[PDB]
């Protein structure tokens, strides 16, 4: 098996946040980590400037600012996960941004045992040295010696095993470490100092039974000296002699869990509470007490960070991060915080699944994310997006055309709309629109065409008649009526030239001052459809389409004398054709009334058109219209599903747009909506400004309560959502939450903190919580899934349960809930209690398959409406993974025991297939093929299993470190390479995996490994390092990390021709960088 | 119940005035052994288990008296052969008394192993080249996904109340899962060794190894499980699917039986107790240098005894032991051992021998 793992979606959540002076030495900056991603930004008064953003090959553990002695700015230091140190320099070289490593190296030992309070990494004051806590009994210390260029680093012992939080301390003779630890005895405080001179501690300045549960250290800065020591219920300075201690009320209620400090001074520092509660803690003075307040609700934050002028950063992992502005203790109001601004986190992703939402073929996933009032659904969207600045509420809209009234102005101020049998004209100013008259611009007749044309006029163009105006003193100038005063069908002008249509036969007229001159007359073989005239001063030809023919056609300047020919097929009419120009060639577009578009390349001298490809673009007719976007033409194809159509490298894309239907369009250049669009559809005119490039776009529903699996039964248009509310016993609520705040609602008829669980029912469109649906006292749900059983025509909600005991440590019983959702409320249509908990449920061939405990168990729906076992099968392993394919049956357990079990239907009962036993932690699975198995397992690897007597073990074909953590595999894909299977992980990273043919692997394997010579990697950490399979330690197989190949589109066009550097590729031959720049990009179009 | 405990552990009735050696060697992991093999021994040794020995064939006597000079550890297959377990010996007795050579040992098995080659020598004795396992140890659960705000809370201080609030404080970081605190409890170590201390309580009150990896070898030896699941159980290599492995048995098993009738109820699990520090069950030498894991219950049944009580080389001082077997088929089932003193508690128990013996789950 041959995989490709690319990033959708890079991780959103915030797992360190930093300030300092590392741009420079005179701005402030913001440096937060995402896993594998640091952004770098500068602090302003407007906000955040966003300045440089990175991947690392790596997981960011250690993240610390510092300067050493005689160095014009800060520089960064980072661990990873793998033990990679480097320190880091930001390089401004002229107009590019590079982020240089001024020193690294694997600070890792063979052997040793990793402490349980995790990697802990801090820097002396002085920067003479860094200190990392990594293994137990140990403290390795690497010297800021300026030579040090290879982060060479000596350990030290350390007497005690179990040591909690360190820091460094100020103001000392030497440098000194201090830090809370455990022993049988109890938990105290202690320090050291740090001789590099003798690679040794020496005892240090003072120490202390402190908290049962004290967990936090704080260094104090100059001012005073010392460490505050934090816990559940104290708060504890500590110095040589000095020492004071609270227990203030307003914290015992949940644990802090992390600070940041807020004036150099030390006099205040932020507080983090594990639920949100964000505290003020003062050093007030010297050292006489410490004052707490409670400042206000943030989102749940795993680090905080002062800013200045009163703003704090808060970086999440559990929600959305935050700005957040403070207030002083003021005379008027307690002191209080205001989000001033919200930056979106997907992760956790604990579930999602993929709906065709908008039924345009093209998949949209919904996430259950977040935790504990951060509990939202996301709704991610592929497409580009329209930022909208004005509507109006304007029904029946048939055309778009902008005009710039006043001719010594160089900006569009009107906008011209058809309708049916009349025509309105709306003025601009501004951001001011005004229905208005248009002198000379008739208004009882449906306009075909307007707009500016050549000699300072405007020309309209009606059923009726060719109207003709001049600029100035506007007034009728010229018309144009057919010879016996028939309707004008079809029309098309451009600068200086009109062709309009009439049933079969075309005129075609020119414009020239004060008059619009009759050329050429013609017939046609059948009605015509669409025109086009498009410049590419005056076009020397002109695009047809016709009625029974289905056919395209180019003609002559004047002549109307056929060039080029050729029939489109079907019973379905031409409804626009587009002459236009795409990079720096010429092409035809034509569309049809089914949504099929056909493109050919297109030869203004001859008329050849050549290379004809096809493509459908939603099935209601295609009106094409060309567009400016960044000194190049586009084409918007206004449908059932929207597109814009651009050029990259010479073979044409279809980006889709992100809008329900846009009927017309047209570009929009005023002085208030500059360099913007007017979409018009059946009820609305939208005016906006577009995006360059896709994207993937976020619509957020909060709950405020934990969402834990989702699923989506489209018949009743709806979303089910097993969710999960903390209420505390009397049992009441702590906020409102999604369960209840439903329209409906309902709780289940029967057969200190506390958790209550539901199912909601969730609006497909609008996100409403219809219903909400309690489980039992002690009931919690675990599976769901929506399905429709045996002969049985009706959709039902199954969910699968378990009773939950604190008594009981494997549960005992459960119960399978089929229900219906027909009116607004929900029905339980039947129970079936059951010895065990029901972790997984699918659906069978139309019958249920559902595991219990050790247990899978197939299920039949009666007509008399239950659920009756047709088979079992008991396993030496808990079946929490279920899924199938086909006849096909995978069952996991939790340490990665995966077996492969077949129904059969002549023999009644389950059969063993195949099986593969090897301990480690798993986390999600999901099934490729038939043969293959694709699983996520600990430390952050997917691996592969496939199938294939004595060969019912499992080959292990897959192995690869993604650095993420995998809760949910699903097959989907978000686009209009074999396969498509999505994941969603804790950071909300969301990743797609696919399949290759050998060939491909072979080739692409080869290239990262050409361009791992070539790309600079932060850390100086080799790329197969980082992908190298780690709790064992080997390297990744059968895996193509797609993100590394794509990064080939991001180097110089040298790299590249060195990359491809006498590369066999096939067709073999020499191969280009242009021959691989077009396979990557169609490698980019998967996702 | 007052009868010393640490007594049956020592296994006095080899004589108790033996040379001893301090027990340590330890081969690296994955690395490759030549190691005798001891002959006329079938057993399945496992790690940590005492195993004491009567040796009588002079090529036997030899290869011990020579291990005694050269690192102490011997091969115990594991029959049919591919696996097996290492056994050093911790104490040695020479014996010329009534004329005849005897030599006495106690070993106790150390590491697990995956044979390789077998040449027997031309002195009778197998030699075994063998290739050391490792012993699989992963983190916990929860140690990938981790909150690093919530690394600082991970030590506690050290009552089912404090395993709610054990289980509330390490699993909180499932919320980021796709599952709950109480199923990661299912494949915590510390969880599992704890709900295997309660069916060891009530055989009976004591310390055991902090280990998983040694705990879980500890309690696999008072099993009394037929060979080929002591071989499932040494085959995991995980302590944590070990310790679940032995939870479904202690929990599931409750009746034992004569395993050559196939239909004879000695006794039940409600019976199980512990005479020895070991445990229920452990192993024993007869006179004649059979080895045999008994297993000492309160009550039996279906058992005629046959013989007069002795006490001649008893396993449990203080106990006179008389020949037990199934009144069925005649299949010595193992032996009913009573008090000599008038004082001694308990009065009467019985030893009933592994291989004799049958677990089954009722219905
Ligand atoms: O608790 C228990 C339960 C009973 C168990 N016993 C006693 C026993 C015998 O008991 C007779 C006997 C005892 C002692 C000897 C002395 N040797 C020394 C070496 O050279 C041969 C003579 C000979 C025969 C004879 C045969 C088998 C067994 C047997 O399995 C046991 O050992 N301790
Ligand atoms: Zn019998």
């Amino acid at each position: 098996s041959y995989n490709y793992v690319v990033t959708a979606q890079k991780p959103t959540a915030v797992n360190g946040c930093v300030t300092g002076h590392f741009t420079s030495a005179e701005d402030l900056n913001l440096l937060i980590a995402k896993n594998t991603r640091l952004e770098i930004y500068v602090v302003t008064a407007e906000g955040l400037r966003p300045v440089k953003e990175v991947g690392m090959y790596g997981k960011i553990a250690v993240m610390e600012l510092f300067r050493p002695k005689g160095e014009s700015k800060d520089l960064l230091f980072i661990l990873t996960a793998k033990y990679n140190a480097c320190i880091l320099e930001y390089k401004q070289s002229g107009e590019s941004i590079d982020i240089i490593t001024r020193a690294h190296g694997n600070v890792q030992d063979r052997i040793g045992r990793p402490s349980e309070t995790g990697i802990i990494g801090i820097i002396d004051p002085e920067c003479r040295m860094i200190g990392l806590r990594l293994y137990d009994g140990l403290f390795k210390v690497i010297p800021l010696d300026r030579d040090n260029k290879e982060l060479k680093a000596f350990n030290i012992r350390l007497e005690e095993l179990h040591v909690i939080d360190v820091k460094f301390l100020y103001g000392c003779q030497a440098p000194t470490i201090c830090f809370v630890y455990q022993d049988p005895q109890g938990r105290h405080v202690k320090t050291y100092e740090v001789s590099l001179r003798e690679k040794e501690f020496n005892k240090g300045p003072w120490k202390q039974n402190v908290e049962a549960e004290a967990s936090m250290v704080i260094a104090v800065p100059e001012p005073f000296g010392g460490a505050i020591i934090i816990g559940q219920e104290s708060i504890t300075y500590h110095n040589g002699d000095k020492y004071l201690a609270i227990a203030p009320p307003i914290i015992k209620q949940s644990t802090i869990v992390c600070h940041n400090r807020v004036d150099p001074n030390g006099s205040r520092y932020l507080l983090g509470d594990m639920e949100g509660r964000l505290f003020m803690l003062l050093l007030e003075k010297t050292l006489k007490d410490l004052r707490v307040e409670l400042l206000g609700e943030t989102s749940i934050a795993e680090c905080l960070t002062y800013l200045d002028n009163g703003v704090v950063f808060v970086g999440s992992r559990l929600g959305d991060s935050q700005l957040v502005k403070l207030n002083v203790d003021s005379n008027e109001q307690g002191s209080y915080v205001v989000a001033m601004e919200t930056f979106t986190n997907l992760g956790p992703i604990v579930d999602m699944c993929v709906v065709d939402l908008e039924r345009q073929g093209q998949g949209q996933l919904v996430t259950c994310s977040g935790a504990f009032k951060e509990g939202s659904l996301r709704i991610i969207r592929n497409g580009i997006g329209i930022h909208e600045h004005a509507s109006i509420d304007l029904p029946g809209i048939k055309g778009l055309w902008p005009l710039r009234s006043d001719p010594n102005r160089e900006t569009d101020d009107t906008l011209v709309l058809s309708f049916v049998g009349q025509t309105r004209v709306l003025m601009l100013n501004g951001e001011e629109v005004e229905e208005t008259e248009l002198m000379g611009f008739v208004d009882d007749q449906q306009t075909f065409f307007c707009g500016n044309v050549a000699h300072q006029q405007l020309i309209q163009i009606t059923s009726a008649s060719v109207r003709l105006v001049s600029q100035e003193p506007k007034a009728l100038v010229s018309e144009w009526k057919e010879p016996q005063a028939k309707n004008i069908s079809v029309a098309s002008c451009n600068s200086s030239q009109v062709v309009v249509a009439v049933g079969r036969a075309l005129y075609y007229l020119q414009i020239h001052p004060q008059e619009l001159r009759q050329i050429s007359h013609t017939e046609m073989e059948h009605e015509v459809a669409c025109l086009d005239i498009t410049p590419l001063g005056l076009s020397p030809l002109c695009a047809i389409g016709l009625w029974t023919d289905i056919s395209a056609r180019i003609l002559k300047l004047p002549s109307f004398e056929l060039l080029h020919k050729e029939m489109l097929g079907g019973e379905i009419i031409p409804r626009s054709i587009l002459m236009t120009t795409f990079e720096s060639s010429h092409y035809l577009l034509c569309a049809l009334g089914d949504g099929a578009l056909f493109y050919f390349g297109l030869n203004i001298e001859t008329g050849l058109l050549s290379d004809r490809k096809k493509v459908t673009l939603g099935t209601q007719p295609t009106v094409l219209r060309t567009f400016r976007s960044l000194s190049t033409t586009n084409v918007f194809a206004c449908s059932d599903r929207p597109t814009v159509i651009y050029s990259s490298n010479h073979k044409l894309v279809f980006s889709n747009v992100n809008l329900k239907e846009v009927n017309y369009m047209c570009p929009l250049n005023s002085d208030g909506y500059p360099d913007s669009l007017a979409l018009a559809n059946n009820s609305t005119l939208t005016i906006g400004t577009i995006d360059e490039i896709q994207k993937l776009h976020i619509r957020t529903v909060p709950l405020y309560e934990s969402p834990r699996k989702i699923c989506y039964q489209e018949v009743s248009q709806c979303f089910g959502v097993l969710s999960s509310r903390i209420e505390v016993q009397d049992t009441t609520a702590l906020r409102p939450s999604a369960s209840t705040q439903a329209l409906s609602s309902s709780v289940s008829s029967s057969k200190e903190e506390v958790e209550v669980h539901n199912l909601l029912i969730i609006d497909q469109h609008t996100f409403e919580v219809l219903h909400a649906h309690q489980f039992l006292q002690n009931e919690y749900a675990l599976s769901l899934v929506s399905c429709k059983l045996g002969k049985d025509p009706n959709t039902y909600f199954i969910v699968g349960t378990a009773m939950v005991y604190p008594e009981e440590a494997e549960p005992k019983q459960g119960r399978i809930v089929v229900f219906q959702y027909s009116d607004g409320k929900l029905q339980t249509v039947a129970e079936k209690e059951v010895k065990g908990a029901v972790y997984s449920m699918v659906e069978f061939n139309g019958k249920l398959l559902a595991s219990i405990n050790s247990t899978v168990r197939l299920y039949e729906w009666t007509t008399e409406k239950e659920l009756r076992t047709e088979c079992n099968h008991y396993n030496n392993i808990m079946a929490l993974y279920l899924k199938t394919k086909g006849d096909f049956i995978l069952v996991g357990d939790l340490m990665r025991s995966v077996l492969l079990l077949a129904y059969k239907p002549m023999e009644g009962n389950f059969e063993e297939i195949a099986r593969d036993f090897n301990p480690n932690w798993m986390s999600a699975v999901e099934i490729l093929d038939d043969d293959n198995f694709l699983g996520a397992e600990n430390a952050f690897n997917l691996f592969v299993c496939q199938k294939d007597e004595e060969r019912q073990h499992l080959q292990e074909v897959g192995l690869f470190h993604l650095g993420e953590f995998v809760n949910v595999f699903c097959h989907g894909s978000l686009v209009m390479t074999q396969g498509s299977v999505l994941f969603g992980t804790v950071n909300g990273m969301i990743g797609l995996v696919t399949s290759l043919s050998e060939s491909w692997y072979n080739l692409l394997l080869d290239m990262q490994n050409r361009l791992n010579k070539v790309i600079k990697s932060v850390g100086k950490i080799e790329h197969s390092f980082w992908r190298s399979f780690h709790t064992k330690t080997e390297p990744a197989t059968g895996f193509i990390d797609g993100d590394l190949i794509e990064s080939f589109l991001d180097i110089s066009r040298p790299k590249m021709q060195e990359v491809v550097a006498n590369l066999q590729y096939d067709d073999k031959r020499e191969a280009t960088a242009d021959d691989l720049i077009k396979v990557v990009e169609e490698l980019t179009r998967i996702h | 119940i007052n009868f010393d405990t640490s007594l049956p552990t020592s296994h006095t009735y080899l004589g108790a005035d033996m040379e001893e050696f301090h027990g340590r060697t330890l081969h690296d992991d994955d690395s490759c052994q030549v190691i005798p093999v001891l002959p006329q021994v079938m057993m399945i040794l496992i790690p940590g288990q005492t195993l004491p020995l009567q040796l009588f064939h002079p090529q036997e006597v030899s290869m011990v008296r020579n291990l005694i000079q050269k690192d102490r550890t011997f091969a115990v297959l594991a029959y049919s052969a591919q696996f097996g377990t290492t056994a050093e010996i911790y104490a040695y007795r020479e014996e010329q008394d009534f004329g005849i050579e005897i030599v006495k040992v106690k070993a106790i098995g150390r590491q697990r192993f995956k044979v390789l080659e077998l040449r027997t020598q031309s002195d009778g004795i197998q030699q075994a080249k063998v290739q050391i396992l490792p012993e699989c140890v992963l983190p916990s659960t929860m140690s990938a996904v981790q909150l690093e705000s919530l690394n600082k809370c991970q030590i506690f201080p050290s009552s089912y109340k404090w395993w709610q609030k054990y289980q509330k404080r390490k699993f909180h970081c499932a919320n980021l899962t796709s599952w709950p605190r109480w199923l990661y409890s299912l494949y915590d170590a510390e969880t599992l060794m704890d709900r295997i201390k309660k069916q060891l309580r009530e055989w009976d009150d004591d310390s055991l190894p902090s280990n998983p990896i040694d705990f879980s070898y500890r309690v696999a030896a008072c099993l009394p499980i037929d060979d080929v699941l002591r071989i499932q159980l040494l085959k995991i290599g995980s302590a944590i699917q070990r310790l679940r492995c032995e939870l479904d048995i202690m929990n599931k098993c409750t009746s034992l039986c004569c395993k050559q009738c196939q239909e004879t109820e000695i006794t039940t699990k409600n019976e199980i107790f512990s005479l020895s520090l070991c445990g229920p069950m452990a192993a024993y030498v007869n006179p004649h240098g059979y080895v045999h894991e008994t297993l000492t219950v309160y009550k039996a049944c279906n058992l005629n005894l046959i013989g007069r009580p002795s006490t001649e080389h008893s396993w449990f001082p203080g106990y006179a032991w008389t020949v037990a077997q199934c009144k069925i088929c005649a299949s010595h089932i193992g032996w009913k051992f009573t008090a000599t003193k008038k004082d001694m508690s308990p009065q009467k128990f019985w030893g009933l021998t592994r291989s004799a013996l049958l677990p089954t789950i009722p219905d």
